[PDB]
RNA sequence: UACCUGGUUGAUCCUGCCAGUAGCAUAUGCUUGUCUCAAAGAUUAAGCCAUGCAUGUCUAAGUACGCACGGCCGGUACAGUGAAACUGCGAAUGGCUCAUUAAAUCAGUUAUGGUUCCUUUGGUCGCUCGUACUUGGAUAACUGUGGUAAUUCU
RNA sequence: UGGUGACUCUAGAUAACCUCGGGCCGAUCGCACGCCGGCGGCGACGACCCAUUCGAACGUCUGCCCUAUCAACUUUCGAUGGUAGUCGCCGUGCCUACCAUGGUGACCACGGGUGACGGGGAAUCAGGGUUCGAUUCCGGAGAGGGAGCCUGAGAAACGGCUACCACAUCCAAGGAAGGCAGCAGGCGCGCAAAUUACCCACUCCCGACCCGGGGAGGUAGUGACGAAAAAUAACAAUACAGGACUCUUUCGAGGCCCUGUAAUUGGAAUGAGUCCACUUUAAAUCCUUUAACGAGGAUCCAUUGGAGGGCAAGUCUGGUGCCAGCAGCCGCGGUAAUUCCAGCUCCAAUAGCGUAUAUUAAAGUUGCUGCAGUUAAAAAGCUCGUAGUUGGAUCUCUCUCGGCCGAAGCGUUUACUUUGAAAAAAUUAGAGUGUUCAAAGCAGGCCGCCUGGAUACCGCAGCUAGGAAUAAUGGAAUAGGACCGCGGUUCUAUUUUGUUG
RNA sequence: UCGCUACUACCGAUUGGAUGGUUUAGUGAGGCCCUCGGAUCGGCCCCGCCGGGGUGCCCUGGCGGAGCGCUGAGAAGACGGUCGAACUUGACUAUCUAGAGGAAGUAAAAGUCGUAACAAGGUUUCCGUAGGUGAACCUGCGGAAGGAUCAUUA
């Protein structure tokens, strides 16, 4: 081409927005903001197809017209807006409060969260560099820079972001031990402790994690985010608990689940 | 650019040799014993059973302790009991290999509303079922190739609608009624 | 469903090919009642093209002295709705075709510590020691006078 | 100061420069209105630089069909490399000057061809394979053929411009305007392919924008490309010089079960149509739902090929007489034709069935699995020989640190094997789900709640970790060999002398 | 060995014509870059007719004029460079096209002379190689048995 695309077909959407065959041919597009286009869930996903309050895409557009939707606590008038992980998501209408996080299963989800968490998230450092006088800097995965970090953050790191002020509250640092969910590849939205890191100079960090039932897996890095310190997360987790069911289990848990009934 | 699937599949296959007596017989036998309209309803049956064969002899090469064939083969043991050819102590993998194209057969919605007796003839059941005098649970089924599932076998009836289960009369009991 | 069958001789056993057989795709013939999906000027000529349409755009928030409407109130800078034109942005995407092209394109894998990036998102934007309670000249739309057989010409 | 595996990095300091074809440091619009002449709150436009996003570009490694009646090519004119620069967004013979004489080639370069855009994929298939992939997704290219630009973040742009070559429209003859491989439509070509229709309601895109626009796209029309479901009748009473079951030695006795060359009788059932209405939709259609009409030669008739063998099914009748013609092959026809032309009857598939051509299986008739070579086609006249291919036995984890448990090193290098992570979606396989079944779809289910939208496969090449059999390879043979502590020569760390030379 | 009708292709005179692709040489539209050029458009001056303010002098408002004044903006056009379509003529070709002559194989042939071969096929046959003919062929040399001998006597 000659110079940039700017529509996406429908079959070439990223696989866990669970866009379906018939209803087009394009799919919404993400504008460019925080998040690369492949990681992100757009608002006119979240607002039609994950929570059904609209039914078209101009219903979509007289929604956030109203001004009714905050992303991160400010309001955002796109549609297309690239949503992605641990964005909160305010609706104050209504009184409802998302955060979205993988599932078990390596798409987004439905997580209401609770309006006295959803005044922070976490992010994930990601380069460090001094300059402009010898002042240091930040940058997030959200794009986010927050100069004058502390000194003892490092790369690969987390923090915990204020979302009213954009500040820095507390963080923590990359070691064993910790509690990281995987945001990329496929052990995607699985949460477990970090084991092992091996070195690969040239090349990708192997990071082995370890679960809460026993199951070990490997990823590489940069699919690597720290939620806490130890074992308890400073952010709510979903329905399941980042632990993925083998698809034998997973298919007990519906043939015992459904004898509940009458 | 279009928003249409052009996914489709045909559901039978033809046989290598053509005109070879004693295919012919056989496959007339089960044209003529369960009502069948043409040699296609035949192929059709065995190329159902022929893809339940061949996934089981697939599964037969992994061993007992296999996941794959611990997840996939349980779900097609259980597919099978439900539409009711198999039975429930036979759910080893190996009487898979035993099943044939009658046991498919007998489980059409024909053949069933033959054997509840609300037909007299296999060929008196084709046409209940095509003139849309049968219903099963509440919905008037209009296709005699409905396999009957093991729990919908209890519920199959003659359609509050018809003349023959609700009452109102048909189009020539009415006029001889007005001739009268 | 891991398959064969007729044809060389007076008869036989072979080599071996012809011929049948079954899909699948393009054409075509004869026929065609219902119902659900569905390809469709690729192959030959990346041959040639009447006519029409396929790319435009205004919010409270760049520029309103068009009475084009109407509206207070008539010294009220500009009530408003607003064509036009200036300005901004897009037109580089989408659509079509397959002529080129044989380590080329492309696929997987890496690199930019060898580069540019409208936009979006975050940063930064009294960090410089040296008429402002607001600067200067044009130009459309408009009015008015024309040219050319003829153009989205001027 | 901070960093990477590694900077000539990021910051810091100093001396200067800073382009008149100038580098930022705001002479901008709106809405509520104010607090003590000042101090104001939310926005909208801007904006150098940094980061991000969307990319683009240029590179790394590995991989592609046929051809030797293509065996040497590249190098004046850049071919391979070195130095200095020019240009360019930047790395580079990209280009220029001066040098060096190199670079690729049986491991098939170079040249030619391709009925070659490449992939994801498609057909067939036991296992191996073979062939197709213009075609809706990703990537490339191109707008009649070459070439050059303007604008812009982005174009060597063609629904932009300037030329030339090729066509070609108007003209008052001086001039003017062109580019359907967009959607329709036309001509031509051909074996070979649809409407100059409706709409922005859906999916999305563009714009100053909740408002406008979109032949993108959606909806209809044509459509036996192709795939899914599926009518063309069912039933009952009689009768048969029909069959079967109980008795009679047998004649023959029966609603006990079946059958029909019964155009025998008889009502009961229903769509196809015709057609009000609703529903569908932007508005319509279609299907779904319902009025009313709608079947007895139920004329509301099912066709396409065949009846010698391959190969299911008539040496029946009439005609023709090696003619006409049939026949893929074998064969048929010369006066009794199982084969032609027909009538009857029968067969096969059945709303479908013939024919032609491409291709796949059959083809173990291309052979890796897996063929052949005395006589059927075929072993070179003999020998030497480089490349290729193939090669006999043999050999049973530790040092300096942190809290015994981790770093760091290996050991000679690999092939092999197993695990891991990374591998676009769609297709393929496969899980769940009564589309009325099915092909499909990604939905759905329960009396506001409860769900799902899994998973496998994804060669070769490249990362990773375990194994050490097999197979290649090293390790000391005139010991300038291992391990030890002994001495010399040269360079030299940065702590040591309260700071200071 | 020797008689009839037609096609395929080549040679094929004709220095028959028309068009491609590679290069030899010459030419070189148009754009861009450079060096010039300077049609026009301002501005600042200087006087002249003159107001006010301050105090003969300075700043202001209307103009007017002239100067090869001295600066800014700038069109046409030219030199040179570069990119490069294209044109002209040669050579190598390649392809579309008109023409007597003859050439070879093909469709059959049931037409005439011998009888080469298969029997010891009436000269066993076959192979290479040289020579001669109406021709199947014949002959000189050297082989083979696929021979008509698996054998011939101390």
């Amino acid at each position: 081409a000659r110079g940039p695309k700017k529509h996406l077909k429908r079959v070439a959407a990223p696989k866990h927005w669970m866009l379906d065959k018939l209803t087009g041919v394009f799919a919404p597009r993400p504008s460019t903001g925080p998040h690369k286009l492949r990681e992100c869930l757009p608002l006119i996903i979240f607002l039609r197809n994950r929570l059904k309050y609209a039914l078209t895409g101009d219903e979509v557009k007289k929604i956030c017209m109203q001004r009714f939707i905050k992303i991160d606590g400010k309001v955002r008038t796109d549609i297309t807006y690239p949503a992605g992980f641990m964005d909160v998501i305010s609706i104050d209408k209504t009184g409802e409060n998302f955060r979205l996080i993988y599932d078990t299963k390596g798409r987004f989800a439905v997580h209401r969260i609770t309006p006295e968490e959803a005044k922070y998230k976490l992010c994930k450092v990601r380069k460090i560099f001094v300059g402009t006088k010898g002042i240091p800097h930040l940058v997030t995965h959200d794009a986010r820079t927050i100069r004058y970090p502390d000194p003892l953050i490092k790369v690969n790191d987390t923090i915990q972001i204020d979302l009213e002020t954009g500040k820095i509250t507390d963080f923590i640092k990359f070691d064993t031990g910790n509690l990281c969910m995987v945001t990329g590849g496929a052990n995607l939205g699985r949460i477990g402790v970090i084991t092992n890191r091996e070195r690969h100079p040239g090349s990708f960090d192997v990071v082995h994690v370890k679960d809460a039932n026993g199951n070990s897996f490997a990823t590489r890095l940069s699919n690597i985010f720290v939620i806490g310190k130890g074992n308890k997360p400073w952010i709510s987790l979903p329905r399941g608990k980042g632990i993925r069911l083998t698809i034998a289990e997973e298919r007990d848990k519906r043939l015992a689940a459904k004898q509940s009934s009458g | 650019p279009v928003a249409r699937s052009w996914v489709c599949r045909k559901t039978y296959v033809t046989p290598r040799r053509p005109f070879e007596k004693s295919r012919l017989d056989q496959e007339l036998k089960l044209i003529g014993e369960y009502g069948l309209r043409n040699k296609r309803e035949v192929w059709r049956v065995k190329f159902t059973l022929a893809k339940i064969r061949k996934a089981a002899r697939e599964l037969l090469t992994l061993d007992e302790k296999d996941p794959r064939r611990l997840f996939e083969g349980n779900a097609l043991l259980r597919r099978l009991v439900r539409i009711g050819v198999l039975d429930e102590g036979k759910m080893k993998l190996d009487y898979i290999l035993g099943l044939k194209i009658e046991d498919f057969l007998e489980r059409r919605l024909q053949t069933q509303v033959f054997k509840l007796g609300l037909a007299k003839s296999i060929h008196h059941a084709r046409v209940l079922i095509r003139q849309r005098h049968i219903r099963v649970r509440k919905q008037v089924v209009n296709i005699p190739s409905f396999i009957v599932r093991l729990d919908s076998q209890k519920h199959i009836d003659f359609s509050l609608r018809s003349p023959y289960g609700g009452g109102r009369p048909g189009r020539v009991k009415r006029k001889n009624a007005k001739k009268g």
